[PDB]
């Protein structure tokens, strides 16, 4: 489980938009690149998110 | 598909509808195309845990006696695929059994000779993807004719490479591939030359398609071997 540290608006249609605090389950992080495929626990949509915008839920205060 | 028309039912019998099951929640959906009886070509970003392919469909919400549903048993995602660039957004899927050839289910094999397609050609793409930014996916298979642009029309996209990618869709029109059309083929004069990869969240064309000619060695490799 991961949490959005900041808001993000997608520029590519493969990517999710999200708001600070939204939670995700990571589906794929294997390929090189700054993006992980994730599923929003709020919306149920799947797409890429920037890995640096999120942190494990237990790695925040 | 935005701004497209409904396909004549079963008129593109190679078209594959992919359900990609990732875990306990809504699936993801992509297109693809049957290039050999037990091989479907699609986009790398449609990869996942398990994939069911539906062949022979037109309206995908209504089961039909033309349907052949086949499990994917092996995923060959391009080894150089990268999520920052989305370069090499191409993947072959080996199916559990060979599809049976029927009116509704047929392959689209490549011609012997690949060639580099320049800007200016009008090509056709098909899919069950969203028909607009706020629209759901299409229940029926749609297609649209799109102009290949000079790669300068796609310079706003990160590391767009003319050698690896087609720049697809006249920006002065709304016609375009969109979410859910991922992995579907772009046919030029009836030959698969592109794979739907990505474009703008706001759906403003052009969009980016994998340039199949660049991958002709790799595809031929995997097939001649599996
Ligand atoms: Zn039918």
């Amino acid at each position: 489980l991961f949490v959005a540290l900041y808001d993000y608006q997608a520029d590519r249609w493969t990517d999710l938009s999200f708001h600070k605090g939204e939670k995700f389950q990571i589906l794929d992080a294997s390929p090189p690149g700054d993006w992980w495929e994730a599923r929003s626990l709020t919306t149920g949509e799947t797409g890429y998110i920037p890995s640096n915008y999120v942190a494990p839920v237990d790695s925040i205060q | 598909i935005i701004g497209g028309t409904e396909c004549k039912p079963h008129s593109r019998p190679y078209m594959a509808y992919l359900e990609i099951v990732t875990s306990n929640g809504p699936s993801k959906f992509c297109g693809g195309f049957l290039i050999r009886r037990n091989f479907v070509l699609t986009a790398a970003h449609c990869a996942g845990r398990s994939i069911t392919v539906t062949l022979g469909a037109h309206n995908i919400t209504e089961e039909e006696d033309t349907w052949q549903k086949l499990e994917v048993i092996k995923q060959f995602r391009h080894p150089k695929y990268n999520t920052s660039t989305l370069h090499h957004d191409i993947m072959l899927l080996k199916l559990k059994e060979k599809a049976s050839l029927t009116l509704a289910v047929g392959t689209l094999p490549f011609p012997s000779q690949f060639n580099f397609v320049p800007p200016g050609r009008m090509c056709r793409v098909a899919g069950w993807g969203r028909t607009g930014v706020l629209k759901p996916g299409s229940d029926t298979l749609q297609e649209v004719k799109l102009r290949l642009m000079d790669p300068q029309a796609c310079s706003h996209f990160r590391d767009f490479d003319h050698n690896l990618q087609l720049c697809v869709g006249n920006p002065r029109k709304t016609k375009s591939a969109f979410k859910g059309d991922s992995g579907g083929p772009l046919l030029c004069a009836g030959v698969a030359q592109g794979i739907v990869s990505y474009g703008r969240s706001d759906a403003k064309p052009p969009a980016v398609f994998t340039r199949i000619s660049h991958y002709r060695p790799w595809i031929n490799q995997i097939l001649q071997a599996n």
